[PDB]
């Protein structure tokens, strides 16, 4: 269409923030140091995949409310392409309308990734089982996105935001259940116009 | 005489009547050498100008009048459409020489085939029709297009430095 | 730079090809003494100086042209940054002395060995580094140090990469990391019986193995991919196609689940079992005919293959 | 008489993937990688550019109002009319920019990295699906030439804000996910075409 | 006299791509590519090398300011004076320049692959088609000598700027896609009679 | 029981006061021969090719489809049959696809019919019968 | 020309007997493998600078890494580590197996994977020091059948 939609998305880390490295030759080369890297950049940023949690927390809370949205997160699961999530993210038929960014933060490793030390406390005798080190990043670090929706409808900024406050409710990346990912996102959209940039 | 082996590393195409040569006639061999005499300003070249001077597919024994036309492949360029022949292909060299007067000339015009090579058929220029001999030598010495007084037998004698081209129809015997 | 002279910035000569060459004593275009000593040229400011000297201002670096000195010189009163002076010695040692602002780095040239060594070691004493003269950039990947004879040293052999825009120095490891992965390629290069002779199997009627793979090519078991894979397969030989579809229809005993891809409809877990084994003895029936057979099979569902 | 030669130069913000074309070198790569970079032989990475320059200029000039058509529908023929039918090329008429691939400046071992992703299911957040494709890393740099014949005055305009689009929306595969946000940096000199006849 | 002898050594930096012209081997390879690559009976690959070179010196030597022909271009018959009708050749008198075929110095099945290309929508963003083509790889030497008989002063230098417009500009097929940007190495060599 | 290189002995590099070369290829084995790649790359094509050896209304019709160029003359070529003429016909089921060129300029339900248009002309269309009326589409 | 190189695990492709084959073309005219060339590298990283195993059967041990990997002793995170550090040398998979099977004095722990399975303690180590000989062995032989077993496990 003639107007697009941009959400510049702004995250605070309120907890400690851990996502694994991915790739393995950076995977295998801090396996030497840490037991859990952190999912870097090769400028030294931090990034997070934010399309799926996206997707899921829509998918989860659309699925609660009673709408006829897929589930993508079952094994090699195809999309209808009749979803509302299937509009926004995408289907195997059409891609997505929304274009979700990587996470990448706004510091460099050296300034919110910290090497820290968790341990496996044994249930009688109350001594270190095991005992490993990961990387987390650190709270108050500032993370930016923009979501890019191509054709825009009226529902779209307000599911975007739902699951934004899904996200910031369950938490983003990594080990979600022992209080890791609890995050905050502020949200500053604009409509604009597709021939931009012509002039 | 001159026994030798012509592999071709491009493929060739000789139009004829609109029915193509499955082998080259010692009609373009001639022509090619006589190039090759004329370019190296060889004196024999002069001998190539006229009309008469007197001096195959290859199971090792070359073919006889199975080749086949299945050889033929239909080639549609830009604009234009022809057909060719593929290469790939040992075919026969019989350079029979007559006279010790020019035997060694003609050895030279072999060994400038043997340093870069010899042209036969359409489009020299562009690249068509390249052989290259594989083996050569010099040995002791119906089956082609015959002349007897029949089939239309066409062959043509571009002469350079008068720019004229002039393509004789005559009739002949078929081998 | 100055190639041995060449210094481009252009590629003016002083004393090859498009150059502005500028003769010494004692193209496209040849000065000298016209324009006078004194007096500039433009072209990078040239000026030339009496010598009993080319002095170009590029835009980087200041150059000083020497020529053979014979008796005082003449040397210019701005700013030098090469000096190029020929040696073949205390004449040259004051006139660079007595010269302002002295230069970054001298060069050596026109002369042998033992006199350009001598004069060069003169001038480090007088504390100004010289070089003795007689592309891709080579980048040194490697990481220990050594002091032999007043040279700092390393013992390292390794080897030397060439590509387009670089030359790398590198060492085993990378040699080492390189030969494992072509080890890997080569050794899933083949399977030990590809293409080889015809080797246990359940049999199958000709209509119910149509029946079977329609069923699974409706809802998304049997696909166009893994009947393109089962024919690829199949070509390298019976054995291979057992392998095959061993791989697929393994359930790993970690996570329960097989390389099927999973049926489209509202089917329940073992009715999706009796599918999944459906489809193992399906084609376990089709490796048994000949190959025309199947390719007649399998061709109303993948035309491609 | 005259050319326009841009010289385009991109390094990647974000995490890069492009799709292998090449069937053989693909099934070599598909017993260790299930989704492969578009590589070279001589091991450096590929992009293609031109089909990225016209969807953007294509999709802008249709929603500017001007008379564009979508060469991007199934088998649908340019009109040979557009500004972007003049650019990147008619049926009839050729292409007056002839783009060149993004080449990188280097090769497989220093910027392309095989990666782990994922598919969870949504209930019981366990890891469900898992498969390996190589990416290019972030800050690695691309060069490409993009030779203009017949220049008009606006194919620079376009050019960039068609690099522009790019920017915005990103290059290759995996868009929605984050991949392919880039930055280009645009060094236009204009060239007589008779240099090389000296 | 004295003959020219170039010899040109062709390293592709991009892949490139050369329509077979055959229509038996098309319609035997249209039912796996839908572009097959030109490709010989030795199963190696040749491309056309003239009329590239004959465009480049043509467009060069139109736009420096000389008096040549277009060609190539519906009737544009050559007119016979030009430096490209002494070079390349004109209809009524006979080329100077025997231009071969680049043939590769390797086989088809090392260089010569099977490539997918696509064409996607612009609202959806989606493959609306594709299409299989093959193409050369990258940095597959190819291999040719061409052959000028009388030649001029300015002969090696033109030839030598119509191969750095070919650097270019490219050569085959699919130009404008990025298909074509080769390199050339030139070893020159002048014979004359034994 | 002898043994032949078939690797090219060009490009032979130095070190310890060795001549050598890292190669990596197939031992084969009938003599014990060291053959390249290449000579793999020969034999697995040349046996994977081995196994793959074992009259007004209807004139009108093609009237209105020659001008919105869904029947080009690369269809009528290679018409000159039912099995092509339903392969051209074929929907996939996945993509909802024809192989019938679009026309130019139309609903989408105006396109399947004229789809369904062309498929009966030339289900419908001697062969010197055949030889005419093609010949003024060329 | 001298192939040193015994020509084992030799597949059958048709009518041609086949090995993948890595190694170098030495005119001294001779094929030596990777080995060779360490032993030289070494030679010369030691001569600039000075300028300036248990014995098991091929049946025992595909037998007892079956039975490890049934237990989960031997996973394929740890044949998948046994593999690149075999690939490094000998020595290097011999420091990775001591490291691995080292029973650190403070904990009184190894660095192996637990037994699945109710098993005692003595029959824990006994397992232990098992993997430890198995492991151990499949460093004696050479790589070709080193991969050749360990492929059935860790793919
Ligand atoms: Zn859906
Ligand atoms: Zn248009
Ligand atoms: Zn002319």
């Amino acid at each position: 269409a003639k107007t697009m939609k941009k959400i510049y998305v702004t995250m605070k880390t309120l907890s400690p923030l851990y996502t694994g490295e991915v790739r393995r030759e950076d995977k295998e080369a801090a396996q030497k140091r840490v037991n859990f890297p952190v999912r870097k950049t090769a400028t030294n940023k931090v990034l997070i995949p934010f399309k799926g949690a996206l997707r899921s927390a829509l998918e989860i809370m659309l699925k609660a409310k009673g709408e006829n949205v897929c589930d993508t997160g079952e094994s090699r699961a195809r999309p209808c392409g009749r979803c509302v999530t299937c509009s926004l993210f995408g289907s195997m038929g059409r891609a997505g309308r929304a274009s979700v960014d990587f996470l990448i933060s706004n510091d460099t490793k050296e300034q919110i990734v910290r090497e820290s030390t968790h341990l496996r406390i044994e249930r009688q005798t109350k001594s270190a089982s095991d005992t490993f080190k990961g990387e987390e990043v650190i709270e108050g670090a500032t993370f930016t996105a923009t979501i890019t929706i191509s054709n825009p409808q009226e529902k779209d900024l307000s599911l975007i935001q739902s699951a934004l406050k899904f996200i910031e409710e369950n938490g983003i990346g990594g080990w979600l259940n022992k209080g890791y990912g609890r995050v905050s996102f502020e949200v500053k959209s604009e409509d604009v116009a597709t021939d931009r940039f012509l002039k | 005489e001159i026994k030798g082996i012509l592999e071709s590393i491009t493929g060739f195409s000789i139009p004829l009547d609109g029915e193509y040569a499955l082998y080259p006639a010692g009609r373009h061999l001639r022509g090619a050498i006589g190039y090759i005499a004329f370019n190296l300003d060889l004196p024999i070249s002069s001998k190539f100008l006229d009309f008469d001077f007197d001096d195959l597919p290859i199971c090792g024994k070359i073919f006889y009048p199975i080749y086949g036309s299945s050889v033929l492949r239909n080639i549609m360029a830009r604009g234009l459409s022809y057909k060719e022949v593929i290469e790939g292909k040992k075919y026969r060299l019989s350079i029979i020489v007559k006279d010790e007067k020019y035997l060694n000339e003609m050895e030279a015009i072999i060994r400038y085939i043997l340093s870069y090579g010899i042209y036969l058929g359409n489009k020299v220029s562009k690249g068509y029709g390249k052989f290259k001999i594989k083996e050569y030598s010099i040995v002791d010495i119906l089956l082609s297009d015959a002349i007897i007084d029949e089939k239309d037998i066409v062959f043509s004698k571009k002469e350079i430095s008068s720019s004229k081209f002039e393509i004789i129809r005559k009739r002949g015997k078929a081998k | 730079m100055i190639k041995f002279f060449l210094l481009e910035t252009a590629k003016i000569l002083i004393d090859i090809g498009k150059a502005d060459i500028c003769i010494l004593t004692h193209v496209n275009k040849i000065i000298s003494t016209e324009i006078d000593d004194r007096n500039t040229i433009e072209l990078t400011k040239i000026t030339f100086y009496n010598n009993s000297s080319v002095f170009i201002e590029t835009h980087n670096g200041n150059y000083l042209f020497s020529g053979d000195i014979g008796y005082p010189p003449d040397m210019p009163d701005g700013n030098v940054d090469y000096l190029i002076l020929e040696s073949t010695q205390d004449e040259l040692i004051d006139y660079i002395e007595r010269l302002k602002y002295t230069p970054y780095k001298v060069f050596l040239v026109h002369g042998e060995k033992e006199q350009r060594e001598i004069l060069a070691k003169r001038i480090i004493s007088k504390k100004i580094r010289v070089e003795l003269p007689e592309k891709k950039v080579v980048l040194n990947i490697n990481t220990n140090m050594c002091n032999f004879a007043s040279y700092r040293l390393m013992p390292f052999s390794g080897f030397i990469v060439e590509k387009d825009d670089r030359i790398e120095i590198n060492d085993k490891n990378w040699f080492d990391m390189i030969w494992n992965e072509e080890y890997n390629k080569m050794r899933s290069q083949i399977v030990a019986e590809d293409f080889s002779t015809d080797q246990a199997l359940p049999d199958m009627s000709h209509d119910k193995i149509i029946e079977n793979i329609e069923y699974l090519f409706n809802i998304k078991i049997l696909s166009k991919n893994r009947i393109k894979e089962f024919w690829e397969e199949f070509c390298k030989g019976q054995k291979a196609a057992i392998k095959y579809i061993t791989q697929v229809h393994r359930k790993n005993p970690n996570t329960g689940r097989r390389n099927w891809n999973p049926p489209e409809g509202d089917f329940t877990d073992n009715e999706i079992e009796k599918l999944y084994e459906t489809a193992y003895n399906t084609l376990l029936s089709l490796i048994k005919y000949d190959k025309n057979k199947v390719y007649n099979i399998l061709i109303n569902f993948n035309p491609k293959l």
